[PDB]
């Protein structure tokens, strides 16, 4: 058992060392998200703005 | 950084300071006039705070700061807070220390002398500096925008002065001062977004606002005709994104709060408005310098940013106007920026390099000096 | 003097066809070789993904 | 966009029209 | 639309700047 | 040992699921997040692209 | 059972309904703003028991209702439940049904416009009430206590309003809406008893320090000074007798609630206190105004009938303000309730009766029609 | 949890027992993510049943229970409380913080102290504060394994931290004041 | 004392009100 618990340890501590960097993948990647969002919608409106505005020319 | 002793320039306003040095044709770098300090008593022990923070810290920290503007309607109240705005303008980004350089600062023709005088004292009894000038706002939106005649309308935050000048001559008895100003555009502002159901009473809320305004605000080539549609249909509602991940739409409100400035009642204003403002000043100057002032409508400060101000301007002045004459607004790109400029351009100039006041006329004289040399 | 003006327009003209070309052809070729490169390593990084979620699995029959 | 190409074609043309108007004109007067 | 707010100022400058010619080319008479 | 290993073997399963919860939602984040990654730039760059020629009047 | 066609005058707050007929001289009725429902569940059978409860009957079977207000600091939000609050009102209060008789309903100048659009709505769809009209709190309250010109000072349990008026005109402009409340007192006052060892979170804990409030606080003139013997001695104690049968005592925590007024910092908020609003709404105003309203500042709504009030703020007031001049509060024994009277007056005024949206007008126009109508 | 171990049949009053039904809770229950789901199948099945070993050698086994226990913690109905819950509280805190503040909070959600340990309550409690907060906004849960014995921690970090030498109330400072004195001293 | 409710507004509101006009009597110069 001791033998099958620190194979589960390792499993459990593996793998919260694991969800660990993924939580961090996670928060990056919605970061990452963000931005692609915030970049997008900031480009999109910035046309639909600047077009909007500027249409004389 | 230097390697010239060239006069640093700063425009501060009651809204922000732009700052960068003589001989540059546009600021270094811009900070907010404020200072902010805690509202809030301290729990932990060791996350360092500061007595109160400045610029651009003082909104970065503002969740729990009450935000204070040491300058009101073009005058400087609270010296302390501009003495910590100057040393970090000065020096934390310009990197220069005035200790070695001259200053300009700036005001307008009708400002009170009592700001002046703190304006030049503070420069030489704590930063040292070698040498003062204090600039007319007007002189310098001439200058940058290329010309010696013309209406300055500097319609900031704080005051609008509405100043003739003509072959570079003031024309004072054509003033038309006025306390209508972009602050109490937001103020206007604040109290019909409660309307609409969104309250803002604190300092973050009242920053929200001035940032709506800033982004969604205009006020419109005619007023009555785009509110009669946008109080009318969701098809002119545009919607800002509040900090905490909520959103405001706003409407005819939109306009409605720039609308002040031609409409000044709004916020219990006796005035018929900035175009009469302007106006009135070509209407008393000499009939042979009207023709001038009246091709010469110059826009300097905030506000000059919203759009369908550059128009409207140019189109209610003509409605003010005699026929025939062509009436012409000032208003490139390079709009309002124009008294940073033109605080480089005559720092710069050789022409002025005499009037300067050094640190030994003013130690001799005292502050009261720069109601002598400067104008 | 009106030469520093017609040199200013020069350079700036010159300047602006060579802009309004490495300002689009920087990014697209930046741009389209990072999607294209980052289009496989997102598959790759995803089919690298399947095999080790798979290769969970198997050792945990195991 | 339509509205960019169109008016600064349009403004465009306003500029080549009222340049040859005022050599015109001015000729004329 | 950075080449158009540019180019917007340039042809509205450009073509307000020569119809005022237009006008005065005639208008002097 | 026998509650440890329960307990790690519980936490075994629950942090590896964790781990494949996390890597799923991760790629699932990332994979529909690449779509985004992948077109809100590229729509956004092919919108820039074009505005360098749709200004080209 | 009314023998003529007489408004009906209703003030639905966050705290109290105040209610009675235009004419009178006083509300007939008062309760809290209440619908209560049952958090348990019912176990014998052929109990009767009602889904919710209203008003007296909230608070009767409280032992195992949650208790909720549906208007939050001045807005309706739960319309429902104030359907059920006006019903009750009306039917079994004061015997009249507003299909027979025109009502009047009030709120303060800077009260959302959803709040004015929904009253009149329900009003006129599920009441079926013949006219409607909102009215202005600020007017009512200034009606009730005989002024043209002044600075209503409406401190009760939702919101403090802050306006002054000048000759029956609005000045908007120098209004200061404040979120600082009595409904903020109330919560406070929890909190500094569970300092005590008496803890309060639940409805009923908040109904009792409701009560704790209403009957034992105060301000006092000098804060600092009753806070220094109350802190000190058992002499400024004052017991309350829980409906339980338990006994609180209450030391300086019978003023350091109410003087939150005056401190708002006490509750997180960024406020200077209630005597500065009232100063800078008169000090934003001309001078040929401030002189008539700061010898007029009106007091209307609760917490002004708390012992010091009117001194206390009429002192800070004075500090605040310059000499030659003088300062007063006008702070009348109808207080709490007067805003109800100051409706039975402009109710019944001849020159009110053009100023009723009918039950016409409402349906062409829909609801939103009350934000053209009213003012 | 003793007053529905007592509906299956086990009651629970004493101190042996009270100190039992304390050791089932902290082994046995859990949040999860989904009440009602967890509960339709709890109340349907063994299969998420879990024994527990009494001190005399009998057992217990425990299902819905598991589960219904804590889930006071989000419907505080269940011991007569009259409260939305932790999450509603929890949001309250940051929501009643001035609007320039709330993203931050938002984005530091900490937990600590007992009840941190029942599986599935970290990401429980973010996704019913997300389900409470704007959209956009990113809510997060900061729960490491450390959860619980970090008062004890940031206890040592205080107490030893140099910038917080001047805090503690000496026995001079005591005794003039009297004991009232941590009233004014500490925070 | 609902007998000294109203006779102290009574008597503050009248003694402010003589008071007021004593100042004012006076002041007025």
């Amino acid at each position: 058992l001791s033998d099958k618990l620190k194979e589960a340890e390792t499993r459990a501590e593996f793998a919260e060392r694991s969800v660990t960097k993924l939580e961090k993948s996670i928060d990056d990647l919605e970061d990452e998200l963000y931005a692609q969002k915030l970049k997008y919608k900031a480009i999109s409106e910035e046309l639909d703005h600047a077009l909007n505005d500027m249409t004389s020319i | 950084d230097e390697d010239e002793t060239t006069a640093l320039v700063c425009d501060n306003g009651s809204g922000l300071v732009k700052a960068g040095f003589a001989g540059d044709d546009a600021p270094r770098a811009v900070f907010p006039s404020i200072v902010g300090r805690p509202r809030h008593q301290g729990v932990m022990v060791g996350m360092g705070q500061k007595d109160s923070y400045v610029g651009d810290e003082a909104q970065s920290k503002r969740g729990i700061l009450t935000l204070k503007y040491p300058i009101e309607h073009g005058i400087i109240t609270n010296w302390d807070d501009m003495e910590k705005i100057w040393h970090h303008t000065f020096y934390n980004e310009l990197r220069v220390a005035p200790e070695e350089h001259p200053t300009l600062l700036t005001e307008a023709p009708l400002n009170p002398k009592a700001n002046r005088e703190k304006m030049t004292q503070i420069m030489f009894e704590t930063f040292n500096v070698p040498a003062m000038y204090v600039a007319i706002q007007a002189v310098l939106s001439l200058y940058a925008s290329g010309r010696t005649t013309g209406i300055v309308l500097d319609s900031g935050d704080g005051v609008t002065h509405n100043v003739p000048i003509y072959e570079g001559y003031a024309l004072p008895h054509a003033i038309m001062r006025l306390d209508l100003a972009g602050r109490d555009l937001t103020d206007y502002l604040m109290k019909i977004l409660t309307e609409r159901g969104y309250s803002f009473v604190t300092t973050a809320e009242r920053e929200i606002v001035r940032d709506i305004k800033e982004k969604l605000c205009y006020v419109a080539l005619d007023f009555e005709n785009e509110m009669a549609t946008a109080a009318s249909s969701s098809s002119l509602e545009k919607s800002y994104e509040l900090p905490d991940g909520q959103v405001i739409t706003i409407g005819n409100e939109r306009f409605r709060c720039p609308e002040t400035l031609f409409q000044p009642s709004f916020i219990g204003m006796e005035s018929a408005g900035i175009h009469e403002t302007t106006y009135n000043s070509i209407m008393k100057c000499d009939i042979d310098i009207r023709k001038d002032l009246y091709a010469n409508n110059v826009m300097s400060g905030g506000t000059t940013m919203y759009p369908g101000i550059a128009d409207r301007m140019q189109k209610e002045i003509t409605a003010l106007a005699p026929s025939t004459m062509k009436i012409k607004i000032i208003a490139p790109p390079e709009r309002k920026y124009s008294v940073w400029i033109g605080g480089s351009i005559l720092a710069s100039l050789s022409t002025f390099q005499q009037m300067w006041i050094t640190k030994q006329e003013y130690d001799e004289a005292g502050p009261s000096i720069v109601h002598r040399k400067c104008f | 003097f009106d030469d520093i003006h017609r040199k200013r327009m020069e350079k700036d003209l010159n300047e602006l066809q060579a802009l309004i070309e490495a300002h689009f052809e920087n990014r697209k070729k930046e741009e389209e070789e990072l999607v294209s490169l980052k289009d496989r390593i997102e598959r790759r990084r995803a089919e690298r993904a399947e095999q080790q979620r798979i290769r969970n699995e198997r050792e945990k029959e195991r | 966009m339509d509205a960019i190409k169109k008016k600064m074609q349009m403004l465009k043309l306003d500029k080549e029209n009222a340049l040859d108007r005022a050599e015109q004109a001015e000729a004329d007067k």
